[PDB]
């Protein structure tokens, strides 16, 4: 029994491995904000930016020049905001150059047609900005309001 | 650390401008220049 | 030492080669 | 003089009462963010979310486990953010199932055609997220910055 | 050599002066959020609102009734939020009246077609709201977190 | 400054409502009324 | 002096000409 | 209140995960499963 | 009492019936 097959077309340079496209990776990649069926841009970008802004307040808050200082969480928030702004500028200029239709693979047989235009990628960039700012500020608020929150004591004792 | 020279606050503004702000502006503008079609 | 106002005077003097370098670079492009 | 008429079609199961559709309820329901003529989604959702996030920082800020504690306004802000996020997840999955054209009544003879698609309801959900977060944070900032603001002393002396 | 020409059509009441439309003002006005080619509304409005909310936390923070008080930056943030909200209400009612196609000039031969509809101006207004709130809060956070930041000492010693 | 009269908190609510909130509402509503077509 | 409750009583009494002024103004428009 | 048992911080993470996070995930996923057409 | 590391060891051991329960449930669906 060949569990590693092609995608239906063998001469295309890809293989349908269990990791690539079997049953659980076709879903949860087609159900991510990118490649989900019903979402518009400025909603895909909102979800992606919220997740990214939330995760990126982890190596700036406890890993920085100010991490031994009470200004450390605020400096990590400002650094996350700056990185999200730089990434939004990158997304905006990537769209402003001109985008093509995204690459269709075995995992994603249907790519979002709304991201194939410059106007869709501008909405994605704006949603990424608002989401990144919101996620970074939400992670800052969650890390700052108990003022110790000993989950942050974990992975800062590691990153001493 | 501010210096004893006159207008010591100008390194605190120009150095992040010339080291972070305008290189980002120049790379964005040159990226749009070298990647635009026609 | 020089004064604080002399630094801002030299900066707005330096905008005169600032503009003219932009004017030469665009005409050298053409 | 029959002030309680039908809507023009008697065999439809509704009545045009003064409360339902007379002169002042056709307007101000057709002029709400939902059912307004010119608005797009991610603007209807923005207005609705801003109003909802602002009103929902009333039973969490002064009514909670921390309401006798200085962390009470911050906990109310976090609870409002969590409720807005849960409601945004509900809106997103309601759209992701697939929406039909909204019900046309006597009060609203014209329903928004832009909310009849899955892409429009995704923009509505994203606007609701940004609006709810903004309204909750604005109400938190307004309640927190004078630090007493004796309008909050009213309806907390009631809710003692 | 006539450096001051017309735009190609002399009987139109405008002149193509160096300031108006020569080489550097056709670009950087066609490359602003308004009149840029690839952007959608709720992205033009986002950029415009972010710039406006950032600049408007300058005559409210250090110029106000509370500017000698520690509540001064917070009052300036609240005043910037209120002005951005009033301007968003103005944009929303300007769109809700009904917009025409924007005026085409020598500097801008192509105006955004997406701002020629009521739905586009609603997205612009929502983006202006989110951008203004984000820019005002970002300027508040930047001015507040070092708590002195002696660039604010400049132009407050002037505005003593 | 709150007064010695009964319900002194009502000037703190009604005066910004009648001076800021409802004039903004009335100008918005009258603007939509006088500028709408047909 | 009058009581605090009398001010709120006079306010909800004043809503009765508040509603009826809105009802007269719309019928005067018609 | 943290316990004297080893890894006392794990009730502070797993109990809100199993009581709030994954039931929300399971109801969202099962809602999308039972309400999708075809 | 057991150590702190033994709890994390038992958790990553418990991922082995965690994965295999997901694998059985999908094949029981088919
Ligand atoms: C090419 C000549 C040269 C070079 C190598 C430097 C280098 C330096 N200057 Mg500058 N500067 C120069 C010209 C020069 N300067 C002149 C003519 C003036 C105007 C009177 C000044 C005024 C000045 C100020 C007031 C400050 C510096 C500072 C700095 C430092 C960081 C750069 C920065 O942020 O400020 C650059 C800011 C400017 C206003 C310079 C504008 C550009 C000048 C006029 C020359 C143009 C450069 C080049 C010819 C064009 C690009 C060439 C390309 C191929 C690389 C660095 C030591 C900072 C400092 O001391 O930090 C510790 C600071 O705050 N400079
Ligand atoms: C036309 C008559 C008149 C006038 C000129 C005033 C004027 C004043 N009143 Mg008011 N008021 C009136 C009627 C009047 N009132 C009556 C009948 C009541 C109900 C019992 C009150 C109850 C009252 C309260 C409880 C408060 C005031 C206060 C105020 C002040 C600011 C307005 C404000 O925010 O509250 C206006 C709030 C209202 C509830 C008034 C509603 C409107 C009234 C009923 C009359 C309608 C006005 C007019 C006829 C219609 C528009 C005409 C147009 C052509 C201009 C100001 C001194 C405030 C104050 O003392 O601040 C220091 C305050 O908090 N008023
Ligand atoms: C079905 C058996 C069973 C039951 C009823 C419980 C019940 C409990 N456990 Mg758990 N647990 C079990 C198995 C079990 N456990 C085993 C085998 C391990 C791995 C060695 C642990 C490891 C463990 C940790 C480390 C912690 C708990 C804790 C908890 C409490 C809250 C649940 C929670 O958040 O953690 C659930 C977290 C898990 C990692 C459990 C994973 C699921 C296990 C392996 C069994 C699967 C359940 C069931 C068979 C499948 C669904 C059946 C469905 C029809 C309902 C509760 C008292 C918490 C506690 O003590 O709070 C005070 C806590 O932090 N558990
Ligand atoms: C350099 C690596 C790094 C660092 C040190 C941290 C550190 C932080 N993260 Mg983060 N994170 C990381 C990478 C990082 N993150 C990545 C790669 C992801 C994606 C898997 C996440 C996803 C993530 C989430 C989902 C959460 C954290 C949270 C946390 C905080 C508490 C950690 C905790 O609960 O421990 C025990 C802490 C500020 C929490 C947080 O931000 O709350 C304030 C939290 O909820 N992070
Ligand atoms: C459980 C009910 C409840 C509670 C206790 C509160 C309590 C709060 N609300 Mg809220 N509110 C409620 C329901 C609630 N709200 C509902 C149902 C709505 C819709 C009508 C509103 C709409 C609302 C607005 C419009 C405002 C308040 C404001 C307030 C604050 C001061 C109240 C005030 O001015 O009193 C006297 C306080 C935190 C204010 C606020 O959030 O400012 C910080 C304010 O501006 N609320
Ligand atoms: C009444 C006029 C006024 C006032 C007093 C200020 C004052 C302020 N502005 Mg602002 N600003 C103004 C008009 C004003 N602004 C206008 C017209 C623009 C558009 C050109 C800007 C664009 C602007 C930017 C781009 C920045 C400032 C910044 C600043 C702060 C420090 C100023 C500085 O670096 O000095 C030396 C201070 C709160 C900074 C800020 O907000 O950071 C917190 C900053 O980054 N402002
Ligand atoms: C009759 C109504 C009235 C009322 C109640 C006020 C109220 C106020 N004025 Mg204003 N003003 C008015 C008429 C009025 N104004 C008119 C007619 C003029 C023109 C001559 C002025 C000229 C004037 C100037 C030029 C200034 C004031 C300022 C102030 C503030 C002083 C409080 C303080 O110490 O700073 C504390 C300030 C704050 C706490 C900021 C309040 C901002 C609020 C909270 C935002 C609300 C957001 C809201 C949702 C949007 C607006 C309402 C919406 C329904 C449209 C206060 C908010 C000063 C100020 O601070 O500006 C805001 C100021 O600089 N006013
Ligand atoms: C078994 C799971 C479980 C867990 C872990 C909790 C946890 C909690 N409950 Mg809840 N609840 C549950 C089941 C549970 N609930 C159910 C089944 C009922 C119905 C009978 C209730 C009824 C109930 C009420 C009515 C109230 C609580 C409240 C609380 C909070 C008390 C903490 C405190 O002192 O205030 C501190 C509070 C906070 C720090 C706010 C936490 C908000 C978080 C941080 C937002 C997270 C955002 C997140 C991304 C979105 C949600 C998760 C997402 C995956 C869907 C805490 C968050 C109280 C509260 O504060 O409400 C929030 C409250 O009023 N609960
Ligand atoms: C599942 C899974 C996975 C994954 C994992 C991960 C990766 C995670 C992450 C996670 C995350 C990463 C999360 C995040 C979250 C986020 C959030 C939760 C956010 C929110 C936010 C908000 C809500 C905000 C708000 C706001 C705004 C918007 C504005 C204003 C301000 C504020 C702040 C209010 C894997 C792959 C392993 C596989 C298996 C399964
Ligand atoms: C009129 C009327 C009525 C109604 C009433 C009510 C229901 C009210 C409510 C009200 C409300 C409920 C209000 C609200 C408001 C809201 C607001 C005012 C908001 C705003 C916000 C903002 C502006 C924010 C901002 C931001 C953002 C966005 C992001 C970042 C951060 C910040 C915070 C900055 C009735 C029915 C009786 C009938 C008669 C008449
Ligand atoms: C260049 C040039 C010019 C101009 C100048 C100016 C006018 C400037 C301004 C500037 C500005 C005016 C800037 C601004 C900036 C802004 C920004 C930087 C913003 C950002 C923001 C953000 C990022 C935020 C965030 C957030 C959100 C969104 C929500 C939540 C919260 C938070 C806060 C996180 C002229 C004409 C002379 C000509 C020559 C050249």
């Amino acid at each position: 029994i060949d569990v590693v097959n092609h995608g239906g077309d063998p001469q295309v340079g890809n293989l349908s491995t269990p990791i690539n496209g079997s049953a659980f990776t076709k879903a949860f990649i087609n159900a991510l904000p990118a490649y989900r069926k019903g979402l518009s841009p400025n909603r895909r970008g909102l979800e992606v930016g919220m997740a990214h802004g939330y995760l990126l307040y982890g190596p700036f808050a406890v890993l920085g020049p100010l991490r031994l200082t009470e200004y450390g969480p605020t400096a990590g928030l400002l650094a996350t905001i700056g990185l999200v702004s730089i990434l939004t500028i990158c997304l905006s200029i990537y769209g402003a150059v001109g985008v093509s239709k995204p690459t269709e693979t075995l995992t994603t047989p249907e790519v979002p047609m709304d991201l194939a235009t410059k106007e869709g990628w501008s909405e994605f960039a704006g949603g990424f900005l608002l989401g990144g700012c919101g996620g970074a500020f939400f992670a800052f608020f969650l890390c700052q309001t108990p003022h110790l929150q000993p989950l942050i004591e974990v992975a800062s004792n590691i990153w001493s | 650390i501010l210096g004893d020279f006159a207008a010591s606050f100008l390194p605190a503004i120009l150095v992040p401008a010339v080291g972070l702000v305008m290189p980002a502006v120049v790379m964005g503008l040159l990226f749009l220049q070298i990647e635009s079609e026609a | 030492s020089i004064s604080e106002t002399q630094v801002f005077v030299a900066l707005v003097i330096a905008l005169i080669p600032g503009i003219l370098a932009f004017r030469l670079a665009t005409e050298l492009y053409k």
